[PDB]
């Protein structure tokens, strides 16, 4: 089923529409789908007498076989609509998505990265898989808050011979009703979300740790702490500019889909909400992400530095110290050009850096 | 992680006394440390949680020749503060010879609240700048504390003394605490006594019973200082993400603090924010900048005019800085509570690294360095000469403050990438 099943538009013929067509080959899908798995209050005969009275007309009109299949088109959406918000209730089930795929859960994501680090950081190998699941498992008990079962509905992937970071996919496990509404092509989509938001979340720890370590402990500690002090400005930025998307198209979702008690809408709530979601990210532009990649990944360099010694480190260290002092300072005023659709979000970021006008005056 | 909170010395304990009871009534407490039966709040970090649902704060209370800590434990909230942790002169070397005898008793009330949470990141102590016993004794425990636990971070909410200057080596006593917290703090939230009773004056008619209503003002910023982590959030769900921000180089670790309804007995972001800059509201008293600012707000917020308000902050210009700092102010966000007034429904403070902090510790300096030459007060008690025959702690302190001063000014200076 869902396949096998679809228009032939070379044999449509022209007075019919394609778009009545479309309404006809959803109604079939949805009697279709809850027709079978059931191991209906019966419009069948009337529905029939129906389509009987548009036989013995003679003359082909389109509106009177618009009309009719739009009624039919309705119903069968309005009834597959109130099995699933209601039985098998969609808000919780989106609410584990964003919890999980989009970080909505800080406390265990955090915990998470703190006790998996080196083993996440160690090079993937087919025992790895196992590993990060039972720290996952841990950290949803280093967590405490845990009720029953809510956990084996998740877990972590990792893929090797085709940094254990790199290869982390995180997986749902779907029931039947919301088996059409989550594909896994969308599921795919929300994986590469999920691999990014990850990224500066790990980014945005280890740099306080560095934090940490300067503020405990000559020159050269303060020459650091100027370097990790200016990465901390657009690193804390852009995280925030991340939390500002996932708040604000997330209450646009639940509000589209609660909007009217159509299964279409249902499914076209789904898509404004990813559309925004992928695009606020900037991760479907190109030169702006694999910019901001390895404005993270010179910070993991440097946090690298300063995390070998609390001794000040003159070995060979502050000669590209002052390298990526100069290199962070290029390419942070670059994507501030770039920064400076017109969305409210990316053009109203800009002036929390422009509060100083500091890489402006620069 | 759990924060343990040391308050010491009479009016630190006096002040940690009106936070733990504000904290009472802002959370779901009983003055016996009972769950209200009217009670969403992250209680786990400032109270232990007791079995039968006694929310007792992990404060370690330290008394020395005590008065009002006996006044403390006749209150109907010493069943409260019940971890069973109170263990028995007005010079800062008198404080440190008292305090380094019974150092090893107090350290184990410290170990014991350290073993019995799960974890622990902060030592927040609620420390008096030259407060007789009060300083002296929480230098050397400031001392101690960061060899025992060299991981851990130590705050100080320091009361530091301007009463527009009785307490004859003041100077002598605040010289040597500062060079103690420049050292071994690794945090500093600084408060001013005559900035608070010129705040007195101005929203009220209260002069003489200063110290008494100055408690709710600094009971206030304390706990609306915590607030984003004792309620949870998007962003600053630990001390050490918060602190980051707000000290860039650790040396200036000195942190003002400022209220937008002062009298807090609609208003939008942009409004309160517009408030907060101006100098009435803040509670302190060459060209001189900011390094960072940051910024609290709790209550009925409209989320898309957060961003919008920082816009129109930008293009007001109120606060001026242009230092060697990138950190440009944020706009966060926090929860007003339930059961207490929501009275100025929107209402908020500010935390920020300031370089005129430099000219309030070089006052003090100013009086140590004209009682310096005079030596009108090295006080000869044999406490003080036995302890320091040299006097030359004093003057390592000077010199330790000196470049603290020095360091300000360097932090104004467009050059703070080189030497400071």
């Amino acid at each position: 089923s869902l396949k096998q099943f679809s228009l032939r538009v070379e044999i449509l013929p022209s007075y019919i529409p394609v778009r009545v067509a479309e309404k006809i080959l959803f109604v079939g899908e949805s009697v279709q789908m809850f027709e079978n798995q059931n191991v209906l209050k019966n419009q069948e005969d009337t529905f029939a007498a129906e389509l009987h009275r548009l036989k013995q007309q003679p003359l082909f009109s389109l509106v009177d076989f618009e009309q009719v299949v739009d009624r039919i088109r309705s119903t069968v959406a309005e009834h597959l609509w109130k099995l699933m918000v209601e039985e098998s209730d969609l808000l919780g089930q989106l609410k584990i998505i964003k919890d999980f795929y989009l970080l909505g859960r800080g406390e265990l994501f955090q915990a998470f990265i703190d006790t998996a680090q080196h083993m996440l950081k160690t090079p993937p190998t087919a025992v790895t898989e196992h590993d990060v699941n039972v720290a996952f498992q841990q950290s949803a008990h280093k967590v405490l808050l845990d009720d029953d079962n809510l956990l084996p509905l998740l877990h972590l992937t990792i893929e090797y011979h085709g940094s254990g970071w790199a290869a982390l996919g995180l997986s749902y496990k779907v029931q039947w009703p919301l088996h059409i509404l989550f594909t896994p092509a969308v599921l795919e989509k929300y994986n590469v979300v999920f691999k990014y938001l990850l990224s500066v979340r790990r980014v945005q720890a280890e740099l306080q740790h560095c934090w940490a370590l300067q503020m405990q402990r000559q020159t050269d500690a303060i020459k650091w702490r100027l370097r990790n002090h200016m990465a901390f400005l657009v690193d804390n930025l852009q995280y925030y500019l991340q939390v500002d998307v996932l708040e604000s198209q997330f209450s646009q979702l639940l509000h589209q889909i609660n909007s009217t008690r159509d299964f279409e809408s249902i499914r076209l709530a789904h898509d404004h909400f990813l559309s925004n979601l992928l695009a606020q990210s900037f991760i479907l532009l190109k030169p702006v992400f694999h910019c901001l990649n390895e404005i993270l990944d010179l910070c993991h360099s440097f946090c690298s530095l300063v995390s070998q010694n609390l001794g000040p480190l003159d070995e060979r260290g502050a000669a590209q110290l002052s390298i990526l002092v100069k290199g962070f300072s290029r390419q942070s005023s670059l994507l501030f050009k770039i920064l400076s659709h017109q969305i409210n979000s990316d053009l109203a970021q800009l002036l929390l850096r422009l509060d100083y006008n500091k890489y402006y005056t620069q | 992680r759990e924060i343990i909170t040391l308050q010491l010395g009479q009016c630190g304990n006096q002040i940690g006394f009106e936070f733990w009871k504000q904290l009472c009534a802002e959370h779901g407490i009983s003055p016996e440390g009972i769950v209200e039966e009217f009670a969403t709040d992250r209680k786990d970090v400032f109270f232990y949680q007791a079995d039968d649902e006694h929310y007792i704060p992990r404060a370690v209370l330290l008394d020395l020749e005590p008065r009002v800590i006996h006044s403390i434990l006749n209150s109907p909230y010493a069943k409260l503060y019940n971890p069973e942790n109170i263990y028995l002169g007005n010079n800062w070397a008198s404080g440190f010879s008292q305090g380094e005898k019974i150092h090893e008793d107090i350290f184990d009330i410290i170990d014991r609240e350290a073993d019995g949470s799960d974890s622990l990141e902060g030592f927040v102590l609620c420390h008096s700048i030259a407060g007789g016993t009060g300083s002296g004794l929480g230098s050397y425990l400031l001392e101690r504390l960061n060899d025992r636990y060299p991981k851990k971070l130590v705050q100080t909410y320091s009361v530091f003394p301007n009463q527009d200057e009785d307490v004859v080596v003041q100077p002598y006593n605040s010289l040597l605490t500062l060079k103690r917290l420049t050292q071994n703090a690794d945090c500093v939230v600084v408060l001013d006594n005559t900035a608070l009773n010129r705040i007195a004056t101005d929203r009220l008619h209260i002069q003489n019973p200063s110290f008494s209503q100055i408690n709710q003002l600094v009971s206030t910023i304390m706990s609306a200082s915590t607030t984003t982590l004792r309620y949870p959030g998007y962003m600053n769900n630990d001390l050490i993400g918060l602190i980051a921000s707000l000290i860039p180089t650790p040396r200036l670790h000195f942190l003002m603090t400022g209220y937008t309804p002062l009298t807090t007995d609609k208003t939008t972001v942009l409004d309160v924010m517009r408030r907060l800059l101006q100098p009435k509201n803040v509670m302190v008293s060459t060209n001189h900048c900011y390094i960072a600012i940051l910024n609290i707000i709790q209550g009925e917020v409209d989320p898309t005019q957060v961003h919008k308000s920082l816009q129109r902050i930008r293009e007001r210009k109120l606060a001026n800085f242009i230092p060697w700092g990138p950190a440009s102010i944020q706009v966060a966000l926090s929860r007003k509570s339930p059961y207490l007034p929501s009275a100025h429904r929107v209402s908020g403070l500010m935390m920020a690294n300031h370089t005129s902090i430099s000219s309030l510790f070089e006052r003090t300096c100013r009086q140590y360095d004209k009682l310096r030459k005079r030596e009108a007060f090295l006080e000869q008690f044999r406490k003080e000469d036995m302890f320091k025959d040299n006097f030359d702690e004093m003057d390592t302190s000077r010199e330790i403050v000196q470049q603290l001063i020095d360091e300000y000014h360097a932090a104004t200076r467009p050059d703070y990438i080189s030497w400071g």
